[PDB]
């Protein structure tokens, strides 16, 4: 796997992906530790692949039972640690996959200030430089289901307004007649 | 493969099947042959060279322990040639390792029987001896015995054929020549030997002559007597014996092949003709007309060997009738009715009639005090012949250029000590002589030093011909000048880079040419350089056509005729400026001034008059502050005239005059330095991109500080270090001692020189000097970024969502997006800030006219809109196409709206209207400010347009606020401002 | 740098310099007494590589911190200077030709002398940093160079005195006051130095006592009187009339 031929690794990282789910905790989790190191992949190919593994994982380690093992944890939050540092791969059809991912209803909240909380749950400091972009663009992307969204934002058109002035010698005279 | 090829050559030498593994063996010899001969790789040499020359596994030891096998012979002869290819690929630095490369040598020639693999090893020890001819290890070498070894082959000498013989007898040669000390005792017996033996092998009347053999001894004897001088006065019988052997190898026989013992002969003449003469004075017709037929031929190297022995036959000849008068006049009459010969006749092949021109001009010395008739005849003819055979007769372009150095040295050999050339064929003269000068880049390497050998030699010939004939020099120089100024701006094509080495070896290469023909010459050749380019300077009409608008010069060859001059000037003239442009600054540097008056906008007279004033800082000129302070006070007032017509210029031109001004001397800069420090100031904001602007800052810093009194330079230096604080200010930035504790408990010249540069003298400027970079300069343009637009905050924006709907506020947003819309470096980053002030904008006009109830009005935008619409207006003419189609209606659509006012200064209108008159007053761009005007055009239009005729009768209130801010710019002193 | 042979430091950084922890902590701020260092121990080329890393690491630590910040970027400036005498040192002794001659010692000596920090702007750390770091470097070169002694032994005295009189003129009287009775015993071997030092010492007793109470003050200014008497006076005070 290691060695890198990318058509190779495509039909291995493939090959894990069937098989995992039959695998159990110990044996999915070291041969997890290996998958990892496919973000430093120069290949679209392998990195989608790991992502829909892992994916998988967070779907299927969402804690399964009522109290989960040592292991269990630890594969979901290996799992979720390079799901997270997946946001910022340098792919723009990746990482909105990625995106669509993180900004479905049950991983995120759809809810405003229910979202905002729950924004902090995807930190981890191995990302730091874009995380506000992506909170903002998370945050955001909740604007496009809005009654008021079609509807544009002032009523008129300028052709129909007045033109307000403003010829007062109030405190504005303090303000205008000091500056210029 | 390397290391594994050797290794595998170390392991088939034991084959079982004998001669099976040999060719395989050939193959890697190949291999290995592949890899190191046309190789450039240079860390693998050393370990490859040391293989080959080792003692476990290689070359040697595989070419020692082979000779117990007739299998492996072609083997020894393959890495013998290999090995002469090796040897010859690195020069001195193969040096300890030839003990090894010798008894390598002497044990395969004598435990060996074929011929093929003892010549080229034999070649390889001569060879290995040659290289090394300044060593050491000819001491590890047991030089002696093997002499001793050689002749024993001698005293069993049973007939190996001829190559082995032959480099046995350049060897035998050869141990004699070089290391010489250890031979002495059998000198006479060699020389017996080696003449015996060419006597018995060349005059053997009963068989033909075996001429390998011949050339063999005869390299033999030229290596052994090579530095074994024995005379004619000493001993003259071996003289005659190798005069006569010499002399009859060059006889002339039809169906003769093998064009290289003749050679061996002219080259044992040309390495000996000062060794025997007495002799070989008595076949003077036979030489000269054997010679003289003899490098006729169709080869080369017996050519060359022959023509050198033929010329320094002639020398000794010369020199044996230049000892007295009238006693050699047998030789000089015979040599001038034989060199009546040549110059008659049409056979030229320009290397006979070379020769016999060279020797007929050297043959004056005996000739000028006994005729004195045929002596101003030499030199009519010469020069004659050079114009009818290539002035008119145009056949430059081919293999015929290639003789002129030795025909200048041979005229001026002759011209030297003569009489004077009246009038006809001096200017022909100095043509031929610029024309050998023109035809100069078509050459080779490391023939220029005969070249320019040629041209001072005929400058001595002409200088000392008469103070009215130094002036023929001078139009040398000019005509050369303007020759090499016809050149293209950058078989093939010249520029003027060319002939600065030939400068060079005339103006600092003399003392090795005036202490052999037979200080004060350069001075003359500096007198006539400056003097060719003042007057060259004083001719060309640069007045620049007008098509800086598209100004073209009316004659353009003028103008690179000027540019090639005075980058020439840039490189030659600094060099030995010493005493010598030293008392001619005020004249030149007068000349210079007086005409960049005339001409300012030229951006090349400023370079002249800094390496000028450059020079006389090198020669210290302004240090008795006559024709001294007519410079000092000359230069003050140029200077001071120079720096305020300097606002004007913005190219290549700017940076001219401001590596003049920072070029000046202190003493002219310390009595008034505030007309200088905006030099200093703009070189500093320009020697950001262009960085020699801000080199010679530097370097004007370091030579203000140092020499200007302390006192008197210090009110100025809030002002100088400020504006150097750029250059120390250019993922975010590196990590410090705060993060790594908390961390490691979890887990031209480059900028790059002038910040050391920069940093090394705000070091060295001191303390007291140097806590003024800090001060502020005016802190209108520091805290532009800080004041905060604003006191309220408008442009409540409202984000909606289902539920929640905050308030946000766009005002934060404004500052960053209008520095990141006009100043961005980077494509989608612009495009997306260009497209969030577009809404931006429309969100301030929406909230402008949006009626609340809850106040008692909109929040008044104006001090927002005085900020945004510079931006507005200098998006709308950005040199990016997009930027410019979603700005410019925009713009026209904001002049439609905010002119509908009707009180008489509405502060929204005359943000507007004073944006759009700094955008005409602005004194660097174009497009703005044509781009104001037709934004000042629309602002009147739809003034009269939103308006009824009698209400504007009654009170025009955008036109009057128009007018009366356009009279204040007509009546302002600043130019731009009258010009907007 | 003043003496005192401890092999402490050196082995403290040498067996920091070995981890990554120190290695990196190290090279990053202080690097200034790496070349004061290796220097001291004549690894000279380690001293120039460490010092072209502090006059990098200056403009790095310089142009991060912010325009309004005006006492910390001033704080940065004043090391400029220490920071490049280094430098100018050793450029200084690997040239071949100056350590057999005496005009470029003289030359180094007297632009040392023309360029002084700041009297009343430049801290008295800074001015500890000059002084001593000069002082090193004579020392060194007395060493490597074999009149000269007495020019560089001239040059030491008028630093200190200089320094000195830059304390006495910010307040700072304990210390120059523990300057000037450190320079006693070989302020003594030329009455033009002695001349000098009670001079400096009167001077010091003078602007400190401005301020000390007035009882104490007329008994604290009197000690200077017998004490102002004490060498061949009308010799030496009678050749100069400085």
């Amino acid at each position: 796997m290691r060695h890198r031929d990318d058509e190779r690794q495509k039909v291995c990282l493939d090959i894990i992906y069937k098989m995992m789910p039959k695998l159990k905790p110990v044996e999915l989790r070291e041969l997890l530790n290996p998958v990892v190191e496919f973000v430093s992949h120069p290949s679209t190919t392998c990195r989608e692949q790991m992502y829909n593994i892992l994916m998988w994982i967070h779907d299927n380690y969402r804690d399964p039972e009522s109290e989960t093992d040592n292991d269990s944890q630890e594969i979901f939050k290996l799992a979720k640690d390079v799901l997270i540092q997946g946001l910022i791969d340098e792919n723009p059809g990746l990482q909105l996959i990625i995106r669509n991912f993180w900004s479905h209803e049950t991983r995120l909240p759809s809810n405003t200030l229910d979202r905002l909380l729950a924004l902090n749950s995807l930190y981890s400091p191995k990302i730091e430089v874009h995380f506000l972009s992506l909170a903002t663009n998370f945050l955001l992307e909740m604007t496009s289901m809005s009654p008021d969204y079609p509807n544009p934002m002032f009523e008129h058109p300028l052709s129909e307004c007045e033109f307000q002035e403003y010829t007062i010698d109030s405190d504005w005279r303090f303000r205008s007649t000091v500056l210029t | 493969g390397v290391r594994c090829s050797l290794l595998r050559l170390q392991e088939t030498l034991s084959a079982a099947d004998r001669c099976g593994a040999a060719l395989a063996g050939h193959q890697l010899i190949r291999g290995l042959g592949q890899e190191c001969v046309l190789s450039s790789s240079p860390a693998v040499l050393a370990l490859q060279t040391s293989l080959v020359f080792s003692r476990d596994f290689g070359l040697l030891v595989f070419v020692r322990k082979s000779l117990n096998s007739i299998e492996f012979r072609e083997c020894r002869e393959e890495i013998l040639k290999f090995l002469c290819i090796f040897l010859e690929k690195m020069g001195q630095k193969i040096a300890p390792y030839s003990v090894e490369i010798k008894n390598t040598c002497t044990s395969v020639y004598t435990k060996d029987r074929a011929a093929k693999c003892k010549i080229p090893a034999l070649d390889l020890l001569i060879k290995l001896l040659q290289t090394f001819r300044s060593s050491r290890l000819m001491d590890e070498f047991k030089i002696g015995e093997l002499f001793s070894k050689f002749y024993g082959e001698l005293a069993l000498k049973k007939k190996i054929p001829d190559t082995v013989l032959e480099k046995v007898y350049e060897l035998l040669g050869l141990l004699g020549e070089v290391h010489p000390s250890e031979m002495i005792n059998n000198a006479e017996n060699l020389f017996r030997a080696f003449l015996g033996e060419l006597k018995t092998q060349m005059t053997s009347a009963v068989r033909e002559p075996k001429l390998p053999v011949l050339a063999g001894c005869l390299k033999g004897l030229s290596s052994l007597l090579c530095n074994f001088t024995k005379s004619m006065e000493e001993d003259p019988q071996t003289s005659r014996e190798i005069f006569n052997f010499v002399l009859k190898a060059i006889r002339p026989q039809i169906d003769l092949k093998r064009y290289a013992v003749p050679s061996a002969g002219l080259r044992l003449f040309a390495l000996h003709a000062s060794q025997f003469s007495t002799c070989l004075l008595d076949n003077y017709v036979s030489l000269f007309e054997v010679l003289l037929k003899w490098c006729a031929h169709t080869n080369v190297e017996l050519k060359k060997a022959a023509l050198s022995a033929l010329e320094s036959f002639l020398k000794q000849v010369s020199n044996m009738v230049a000892k007295n008068a009238e006693m050699h006049k047998n030789k000089l009459q015979y040599f001038m009715e034989q060199f009546y010969g040549i110059i008659r006749n049409v056979d030229s092949n320009n290397k006979e009639l070379s020769i016999a021109i060279r020797g007929y001009g050297l043959f004056a010395g005996p000739c000028k005090v006994i005729n004195a008739k045929d002596v101003d005849f030499m030199y009519v003819e010469l020069i004659q012949r050079c114009k009818q055979m290539f002035l008119t007769q145009t056949d430059t372009g081919d293999d015929r250029v290639y003789q002129m150095p030795s025909f200048l040295q041979s005229v001026a050999s002759v011209l030297l000590y003569l009489d004077t050339v009246p009038e006809v064929y001096t200017p022909v003269l100095e043509h031929l002589v610029v024309m050998q000068i023109d035809s100069f880049p078509q050459y080779s390497p490391k023939m220029q030093l005969v070249c320019c050998r040629a041209i001072v030699k005929v400058f001595l010939a002409l200088a000392a011909k008469g103070p009215v004939l130094r002036n023929c020099i001078s139009t040398v120089v000019h005509q050369g000048l303007i020759r090499i100024c016809s050149k293209p701006v950058v078989w093939k094509v010249p520029t003027y880079k060319d002939y600065v080495d030939l400068f060079r070896h005339l103006l600092s290469s003399d003392q090795m040419m005036d202490s052999i023909l037979a200080e004060s010459l350069n001075h003359l050749l500096y007198d006539e350089f400056v003097k060719s380019v003042l007057k060259i300077v004083e001719k060309l009409d640069l007045t620049l056509e007008i098509q800086a608008a598209n100004l073209h010069p009316a004659k353009p060859k003028d103008f690179s005729a000027f540019i090639n001059l005075v980058e020439f000037c840039r490189e030659i003239l600094p060099e030995k400026q010493a005493e010598f442009f030293e008392p001619w600054v005020y004249s030149f540097s007068y000349e210079l001034i007086l005409q960049s008056t005339r001409l300012p906008l030229i951006s090349g007279f400023y370079k002249l008059l800094s390496i000028t004033v450059r020079n006389a800082k090198k020669i210290k000129y302004f240090e008795g502050v006559p024709e001294k302070y007519s410079c000092f006070a000359l230069f003050v007032k140029f200077g001071k005239e120079v720096a305020v017509k300097m606002k004007q210029y913005k190219d290549e031109l700017l940076a001219s005059c401001l590596t003049f001004l920072l070029s000046l001397p202190h003493n002219i800069i310390e009595l008034d330095v505030r007309a200088y420090v905006p030099a200093l100031q703009m070189a500093f904001k320009l020697g950001l991109s262009y960085t020699p602007l801000a080199e010679v800052g530097l370097n004007a810093l370091e030579e203000w500080s140092i020499y200007i009194d302390r006192h008197v330079m210090q009110p100025y230096y809030k002002d100088i270090l400020p504006c150097l604080d750029g250059y120390l200010k250019t993922t975010k930035n590196n990590w410090e001692v705060s993060a790594l504790s908390r961390a490691a408990q979890k887990g031209a010249i480059s900028l790059e020189e002038i910040r050391i540069r920069v940093v090394q003298m705000l070091g060295s400027l001191g303390g007291q000097i140097n806590k003024n970079l800090l001060t502020v300069t005016s802190s209108d343009e520091m805290m532009k970024s800080y004041v905060a637009w604003d006191r309220e905050k408008r442009l409540s924006f409202a984000v909606p969502f289902r539920e929640m709907k905050p308030v946000i506020f766009l005002d934060v947003f404004l500052p960053r997006v209008t520095e990141l819309a006009l100043t961005a470096s980077d494509r989608q980053t612009k495009v997306a800030a260009c497209e969030l002030l577009h809404s931006m904008v429309m969100f301030m006009l929406g909230k402008a006219t949006q009626m609340p109830e809850g106040g008692q009005g909109a929040p008044p935008m104006y001090q927002l809109y005085k900020r945004t619409f510079p931006v507005l207006l200098r998006l709308a003419c950005d040199v990016d196409q997009v930027t410019r189609q979603l700005y410019e209606p925009l713009v026209m659509q904001l002049i439609h709206w905010f002119t509908n006012n009707k009180k008489f200064e509405s502060q929204d209108t005359v943000a507007l209207l004073e944006a759009i008159l700094d955008g005409i007053v602005d004194p660097v761009d174009s497009t703005l400010r044509d781009f104001c005007g037709r934004c000042i055009r629309e602002f009147l239009k739809w003034s009269i347009k939103q308006i009824t005729p009698q209400q504007q009768e009654k009170s025009p209130v955008n036109t009057k606020s128009l007018f009366k801010r356009l009279y204040s710019l007509a009546l302002h002193p600043n130019a731009f401002k009258r010009l907007g | 740098l003043q003496g005192e042979a401890d092999q402490s430091l050196l082995t403290f950084i040498d067996k920091a310099m070995h981890g990554e922890l120190q290695k990196a902590i190290l090279e990053l701020h202080y690097s200034q007494e790496l070349s004061l260092l290796y220097l001291l121990q004549d690894d000279v080329d380690r001293a120039k590589y460490y010092i072209q890393n502090g006059i990098q690491s200056f403009m790095q630590n310089y142009s991060s911190i912010d325009v309004l910040l005006h006492q910390s970027r001033l704080t940065k400036l004043q090391s400029v200077q220490a920071l490049t005498e280094i430098q100018e040192f050793i450029s200084f002794i690997s040239k071949q030709g100056n350590l057999s001659s005496q005009v470029p010692l003289k030359r180094l000596l007297n632009t040392w002398t023309n360029r002084y920090p700041d009297a009343k702007m430049d801290p008295m750390n800074i001015w500890d940093d000059i002084i001593t770091n000069r002082c090193f470097f004579l020392s060194k070169i007395e060493e490597k160079l074999t009149d000269i002694s007495s020019l560089i032994r001239s040059c030491k005295f008028s630093m200190k005195m200089k320094m000195i009189d830059s304390a006495r003129k910010q307040n700072n009287f304990s210390l120059a006051m523990k300057l000037l009775k450190e320079l006693h015993k070989e302020s003594k071997t030329r009455d033009d130095w002695l001349v000098s030092w009670v001079q400096s010492y009167c001077r010091l007793s003078h602007c400190r006592s401005r301020s000390q109470g007035c009882s104490e003050q007329v008994l604290t200014v009197l000690k200077t009187v017998s004490l102002l008497d004490e060498n061949n006076v009308s010799s030496y005070l009678s050749k100069n009339i400085l």
